């Protein structure tokens, strides 16, 4: 009947909390029938000189140090729905969320003449929505807030998970200016500037330890179903699905999950763009990116969870569906199937790799366990993610490993170490706020010496 | 074809160089011109590993002059970007297309260039 049409909208809160205004208006008139059948083929373009802004939230470890696991999902997603109603006002697009960051973009779909004017002023609804929060619920935390423009190619990658987003080296140039960003101002670079027509507070705003600034101011219904309902499995996953289902929100307490972060380290070296866009580059990294999801179909995959995808990183996490500890089954075999699917997605890269002309794309790999807290953070729109401190743990560990070596925490190579997998000890490194940290690596002698 | 494991050990030989394996394929009817999945044809893996005399043998064979990769890049591309100056010019001899360019939009010169190779340069120089 109509339920059909009930099931239509609800597919369009789908697709409309992955993808922006415009795409989404282009595919929900399924223009070409090869991109629904993938639904069940994409396009990817490059646009210049867009705005792009990042915020993170300057010390979360403290602010979720102690909480019940719930306290902290509902006032994130307070202070992201402030964020969103304020995108909104802006017109500038939200694009993803990584833990104690959010991020959004300028003119992408559309170039606006000025964007960068609309995200710098978001940015100070921004301070001002963080001043609030922290007046009102009493909770002393910022956000450092890091801003660049340029030129980005955007689109979609993997089948899995997949999710709306962006690629240059402008990425990285905002990641760094907001880790290199001052704690409630704006950081901002002459890219910024170079169309800003001084219109506020500015001051030369650089590092104190290349044109950089700061601003502080101034009967087909079950073919319905079967897509919707993949949709669903696609941004969450099962169970959640269901705890949601029946109810407004999310909310849980995994005191043990392992997660591993992937990265392509040599990407970036041949990501040379003396070719229009450099679109197919990323075309071969989709390529690549797909592979691995389908790894996951395997049935011994199944307590594996892709996360999401960072960038050009791969999150892989476990330990959170299976709730039922059975007497049938060891509690801690999942993370030896964890690291065994880390080995086999090496193999993976290494087949790709043969096949990659007169080029090898290498990965660093990182892996941590212990406490940590999922959720899902939208509403009229929807995320799920992963805090705590094992997560940005992991992502400060891989962000110093060495390609085609597995970098394992201290007490994850202790419990791994009486699991049979045999490691070479690389050093102790400094770690933020835990100082020296012993780390091993799985490779026993893969170089010449 | 029916079967399509013949141009399957054809290319792992292409790229292995195991010259009479490829000779007893071809005898039994390996389909010159198999692809793998990525658009890699077997004169791909021949320029790749610089078995020139197999390259003889599949342009013998009757292999496609200008088969494309998935990257569009024809193994004439493929030994533009690697400097196989025999391959190169033996290419050169069963008709290469020399105004192409793969989906990236480059020249195979070009190619030759990035490599610092002079040698392929000059020689697609002379060209026209």
């Amino acid at each position: 009947g109509k339920d059909l049409e009930v099931e239509k909208a609800l597919k369009e809160r789908m697709i409309h909390s992955v993808m922006p205004r415009i795409i989404a208006d282009d595919l929900m008139k399924q223009g070409d029938e090869e991109s629904e059948n993938s639904v069940k083929p994409f396009k990817m373009q490059q646009i210049e000189e867009v705005s792009i802004l990042f915020a993170d939230i300057v010390g979360f470890t403290k602010m979720s140090a102690n909480k019940s696991a719930h306290a902290l999902v509902g006032l994130l997603n307070d202070l992201f729905g402030r964020f969103d109603r304020l995108c909104e006002e802006t017109k500038c697009e939200k694009i993803s969320t990584l833990g104690d960051c959010y991020y959004c973009v300028a003119g992408c779909p559309e170039p606006r003449a000025d964007h960068a004017y609309c995200c710098i002023e978001m940015g100070l609804g921004m301070i001002r929505a963080i001043e609030q929060f922290c007046q009102e619920k009493k909770e002393m935390v910022n956000m450092r807030v890091g801003v660049h423009t340029g030129t980005v190619l955007c689109g979609i990658l993997g089948m899995r998970r997949f999710k709306f987003d962006v690629w240059s080296n402008d990425v990285n140039l905002a990641n760094l200016m907001e880790q290199l960003g001052v704690a409630g101002k704006v950081h901002i670079s002459e890219a910024t500037a170079k169309y800003l027509d001084d219109r506020y507070e500015m001051e030369d705003g650089k590092v104190t330890e290349l044109k950089t600034y700061l601003i502080a101011g101034q009967t087909k219904i079950q073919s319905m179903r079967d897509q919707a309902d993949w949709l669903l499995r696609n941004i969450i996953p099962y169970h959640v699905a269901e705890q949601l289902k029946v109810s407004q929100t999310y909310s849980k307490n995994h005191d043990s999950g392992g997660v591993i972060f992937a990265s392509i380290v040599n990407f970036s070296e041949f990501y040379e763009e003396n070719y229009e866009g450099g679109k197919e580059c990323y075309r071969v990294l989709n390529e690549l990116i797909g592979d691995f999801d389908e790894l996951l179909s395997k049935p011994d995959y199944s307590s594996i969870e892709k996360i999401k995808t960072i960038g050009a990183t791969y999150m892989a996490a476990s330990g959170l569906n299976a709730t039922q500890c059975r007497d049938g089954s060891h509690p801690q075999e999942h993370l030896q199937i964890l690291f065994e699917f880390a080995k086999e997605m090496m193999r993976v890269v290494d087949d790709f790799n043969n096949n990659m002309l007169w080029f090898n794309f290498k990965l660093r790999v990182g892996f941590n366990h212990g406490p940590l807290t999922a959720g899902v953070i939208g509403t009229t729109k929807l995320l799920y993610d992963i805090w705590g401190d094992t997560v940005n743990i992991a992502s400060r560990m891989d962000t110093t490993g060495v390609e085609c070596r597995i970098q394992v925490s201290e007490e994850s190579y202790r419990v791994l170490s009486k699991m049979g997998y045999e490691f070479d000890y690389r050093g102790t490194v400094n770690v933020k706020g835990k100082g020296q940290m012993k780390t091993y690596l799985y490779p026993k002698c893969t170089d010449s010496g | 074809h029916h079967g399509s494991d013949l141009g399957k050990k054809l290319l792992e030989a292409a790229r292995a160089g195991q010259d009479d394996e490829v000779r007893i394929l071809m005898a039994n009817g390996a389909d010159v011109n198999a692809t793998d999945d990525y658009g890699h044809t077997p004169l791909h893996l021949a320029a790749w590993f610089g078995h020139l005399e197999i390259v003889e043998v599949l342009l013998k064979a009757g292999a496609d002059v200008n088969a494309a990769d998935w990257l569009g890049d024809t193994p004439l591309h493929l030994a533009a970007r690697i400097g196989h100056l025999e391959i190169v010019e033996v290419l050169l001899k069963h008709g290469a297309d020399v105004n192409a360019q793969d989906k990236f939009g480059k020249t195979p010169f070009d190619l030759a260039i990035d490599n610092g190779n002079e040698d392929i340069a000059e020689v697609l120089q002379k060209a026209a």
